[PDB]
C-alpha cells in the first residue's frame, strides 16, 4: 500500500505553542485600531454578536 | 406526543396560543404542550436548558421553534440538540428559516424555506418567461456557489432553449486590495442579465464597483437570491432599481399560520408510526444520559416524516431537510428604494402580475398586424414555456 | 451533555477571546469540535481546531467561527495529484464514501 | 465490413460487431417531460458505453 500520513501534526502538546503564537501575535494588531470592542460577558446576559 | 411551541422575540404569543389550541382534527393525540416561553433564547444557555426541562416536565416528544431576530446560526446550535437527542425539531420562522447546508446523518431537523437549488431554479423560470436567454453569472467564495452554479449549469446544459452562458466570475472582496482585481473582470461582462450570489454586506460593495464601471441603470437586469435580500425593510439604498430577488414569503405565511400547518406535520407523521409500531418512542426526559437514551432509536419516523401531506397541499421536506414545494415570492426593487412584490412561485408554476417587464426611451412599443409573409404568427411553444427560436 | 453548557458559565463568563478545541480520546470520533464551533460559532467567538481532522469544518457557512491548525482529510487529495504528477499516472478511479 | 477487416489486422485489436437497437443513424432530440435533449441511435450507444 502506497499509503500517506502526516508529520508534526499529532504533536498536540507542541501544537498549542504554534496555536497560541498566532493568536497572541494577532491581538497585537487587534488592539491597534479604532472601536475595538469587548468580548461578550457571560452567556444569558449577552444576547447578540 | 407533546409539541412545545417555542417562540422568542417581539411577536404575538396569544395569536400563536389561540391558533395552536384550535386543533382541526382530533383523530390523533396532538396534545400540544404550548409552553410559549417568551424569554429571549438568543443565548445558547437559555435554549439548551429549556429544551430538556420541557421534555422533563411534560414528557414531550416534539418541538417547533420560532424566532424573530436574524440569528444566522441559531439553527446551527438547534441542529446540535436534534443530533444529540432523537426528538424531531421543525423550524417555523426567524433564525431557523435559513437552510443549513449540511447537517448530521441523524439530524432531526426540518426547516421552513426553499434551499439554494430551489432559489436557482425559480430565477431561471423568471428568465424563461421573459426570454432573457443571454445571461452571465457572478459569484464569490461563499459556500453554495459550487451548488448554485452547478444547478444553473445542469439546467442550461443540453436544453431545447438556446441559453447563452458566459463570463462566470468567482472573485469578491475577501482578497486584500481586491478593488483593482475585480474591475478588470467586471469590464468583461456584456450580457443584459447578470446572476449574482454574494452576501448582503458585499452585495452593496460589489455593485459600487459595478456602478463605477457603468454596469447599472437601464439595459441591465440583475437577479439575487434570498440571503442577498436579507430583509425587505432593510434597504441599503445601494442596490439599483430593478434588482429582482426571490425569497420566502414573509407576509402571507403568517406565524399563526405557520404553527397551524407546522404542528400538523409532526403529529400526523408520528401517529403513523404508532399504527405500525404500537409503541410510542420515549426518549429520556433529560438532556443527559445520551449514551443510554439513544438505544430506542426512532429513525423510521424520520424516513417517513418527510413524506407528509396535509389539507391537500404537500408539505414534504427533502431528504437533506429543506421544503420540497415552498411558497416562494418574487420581490423587485422599485425606484423608491422599497422592495415590491411581483409574483408567486409554487408547483413548478411561475405566475406573476406583470405579463410584460416595466422597463422603460430605449423601450418603444410597436403595433403590428398578422398578415402576409410580412408578419406571421402561428402559435406559442408550451413544452418549455419559451416562444420559439428565430422569432 | 456539558459541552452545550461548557462554554457559558465557565468559558465566556471569564472574558474569553479564542477557544481551543480538545482531542477526542477515540481518534475515530468528532464530538469534540461540534459544540465549541456552535455555541461560540454564532457568538462570533473564533475557535481554533488543533485535532479536527474531519473536513466538515471547512465551509464556514456552518461553523462560521472555526480555525484549524491541521489540514483535514480532504486535503490529502491535494498531494495525491502531485503524487501521481511525478509517477505520470493518469488513469485513476476514486473509491470514496 | 471489408474495410473493418483490414483495419483490425493492422491494429492488433479484437472486434465484436453489434448493431443498433432503434436503428437510426444518430441525432439530438427532445424527450417528453422537459427538454433534456439526448442522443439516440449510434450516438447514444457510443456515449453511453
Ligand atoms: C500483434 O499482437 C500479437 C500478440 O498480441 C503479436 O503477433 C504481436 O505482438 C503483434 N503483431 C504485429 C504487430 O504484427
Amino acid at each position: 500500500i502506497l499509503g500517506l500520513q502526516l508529520i508534526n501534526g499529532k504533536n498536540e502538546s507542541a501544537h498549542i505553542s504554534d496555536a497560541v503564537g498566532v493568536v497572541a501575535q494577532a491581538v497585537h494588531e487587534l488592539l491597534e485600531k479604532e472601536n475595538i470592542t469587548d468580548p461578550p460577558r457571560g452567556c444569558v446576559g449577552n444576547t447578540n454578536i | 406526543i407533546g409539541i412545545a411551541v417555542i417562540l422568542v422575540g417581539t411577536s404575538d404569543e396569544v395569536a400563536i396560543k389561540d391558533a395552536h389550541e384550535k386543533d382541526d382534527f382530533h383523530h390523533l393525540s396532538v396534545v400540544p404542550r404550548v409552553e410559549l416561553v417568551a424569554m429571549n433564547e438568543t443565548d445558547p444557555k437559555s435554549i439548551i436548558t429549556r429544551i430538556c426541562d420541557l421534555m422533563s416536565d411534560r414528557k414531550i416528544q416534539g418541538v417547533v421553534f420560532a424566532d424573530d431576530t436574524d440569528q444566522e446560526a441559531i439553527a446551527q446550535i438547534l441542529d446540535f440538540i436534534s443530533a444529540q437527542t432523537l426528538t424531531p425539531i421543525l423550524g417555523i420562522h426567524g433564525g431557523s428559516s435559513m437552510i443549513m447546508a449540511d447537517k448530521d446523518e441523524s439530524s432531526m431537523f426540518f426547516q421552513f424555506g426553499p434551499s439554494i437549488e430551489q432559489q436557482a431554479s425559480v430565477m431561471l423560470n423568471i428568465m424563461e418567461e421573459y426570454d432573457w436567454y443571454i445571461f452571465s453569472i457572478v459569484t464569490t467564495y461563499f459556500p453554495g456557489y459550487q451548488d448554485f452554479v452547478n444547478k444553473i449549469r445542469s439546467t442550461i446544459e443540453n436544453s431545447f432553449v438556446g441559453w447563452e452562458l458566459e463570463e462566470v466570475l468567482l472573485l469578491d472582496m475577501s482578497l486584500d486590495d481586491g478593488d483593482s482585481k475585480i474591475q478588470n473582470q467586471l469590464k468583461k461582462l456584456q450580457s443584459p442579465i447578470i446572476l449574482l450570489y454574494c452576501t448582503k454586506e458585499e452585495a452593496t460593495y460589489i455593485f459600487e464597483v459595478a456602478n463605477s464601471v457603468g454596469l447599472t441603470g437601464y439595459g441591465y437586469t440583475w437577479i439575487v437570491p434570498s440571503l442577498v435580500a436579507g430583509d425587505t425593510d432593510t434597504v441599503p439604498a445601494e442596490f439599483p432599481t430593478g434588482l429582482i430577488s426571490v425569497s420566502y414569503d414573509e407576509w402571507d405565511y403568517g406565524l399563526p399560520a405557520r404553527v397551524r400547518d407546522g404542528i400538523a406535520i409532526i403529529t400526523t407523521a408520528a401517529s403513523d408510526m404508532l399504527s405500525e409500531h404500537s409503541f410510542i418512542p420515549e426518549p429520556k426526559s433529560s438532556c443527559y444520559n445520551t449514551h443510554e437514551k439513544r438505544i430506542y432509536q426512532s429513525n423510521m419516523l424520520n424516513r417517513y416524516l418527510i413524506n407528509v401531506t396535509f389539507e391537500g397541499r404537500n408539505l414534504s421536506f427533502s431528504e437533506d431537510g429543506y421544503q420540497m414545494h415552498p411558497k416562494l415570492v418574487i420581490i423587485l426593487l422599485n425606484k423608491e428604494r422599497k422592495w415590491e412584490r411581483v409574483g408567486k412561485w409554487k408547483d413548478k408554476s411561475l405566475q406573476m402580475k406583470y405579463y410584460v417587464w416595466p422597463r422603460m426611451d430605449d423601450h418603444l412599443s410597436i403595433v403590428t398586424l398578422e398578415e402576409a409573409p410580412f408578419v406571421i404568427v402561428e402559435s406559442v411553444d408550451p413544452l418549455s414555456g419559451t416562444c420559439m427560436r428565430n422569432t | 451533555i456539558q459541552m452545550a453548557l461548557s462554554v457559558c458559565e465557565d468559558l465566556i463568563s471569564s472574558q474569553v477571546y479564542a477557544i481551543l478545541v480538545s482531542h477526542p480520546p477515540t481518534p475515530n470520533d468528532h464530538f469534540t469540535p461540534t459544540p465549541v464551533s456552535y455555541t461560540a460559532g454564532f457568538y462570533r467567538i473564533p475557535v481554533l481546531g488543533l485535532t479536527t481532522r474531519m473536513s466538515i469544518y471547512s465551509d464556514k457557512s456552518i461553523h462560521l467561527s472555526f480555525l484549524r491548525t491541521v489540514p483535514p482529510y480532504s486535503h490529502q487529495s491535494s498531494v495525491w495529484f502531485e503524487m501521481m504528477r511525478v509517477y505520470s499516472w493518469n488513469h485513476i478511479i476514486l473509491l470514496v464514501s | 465490413i471489408d474495410l473493418l477487416i483490414k483495419l483490425a489486422r493492422t491494429m492488433n485489436f479484437t472486434y465484436e460487431v453489434h448493431l443498433v437497437a432503434d436503428g437510426k443513424f444518430g441525432t439530438q432530440e427532445r424527450v417528453n417531460n422537459s427538454n433534456k435533449k439526448e442522443w439516440n441511435g449510434m450516438m447514444g450507444e457510443l456515449l453511453s458505453g
